[PDB]
């Protein structure tokens, strides 16, 4: 049977959140070249999904 | 909210600046000078790369 006790205070860290990144595909893929776009629009919805 | 597309700013001008002339021709140096041959003893002077 214990006779004295001991108040302790622990920590514990848990992540919640994380970076909310946005990557434009218009810059990522075919950065400056003007017609790279039109090549670019011929797949699709790639940079919308 | 609902994303539904993209912008950019489209350019309006144009900067072609260069780098200044390089190899300056003797050209403006060919005319200032002191003296010159006859006309049958003209010189053949080569310039190139100015």
């Amino acid at each position: 049977i214990p006779t004295n006790f001991s108040i302790s205070i622990t920590t514990e860290v848990m992540p919640v959140s994380m970076a909310k990144t946005s990557v434009d595909c218009n810059m990522y893929i075919c950065g400056d070249s003007t017609e790279c776009a039109n090549l670019l629009l011929q797949y699709g919805s790639f940079c919308t999904q | 909210i609902y994303q539904t597309s993209n912008f950019r700013v489209v350019p309006s001008g144009d900067v072609v600046r260069f780098p200044n002339i390089t190899n300056l021709c003797p050209f403006g140096e060919v005319f200032n000078a002191t003296k010159f041959p006859s006309v049958y003893a003209w010189e053949r002077k080569k310039i190139s790369n100015c």
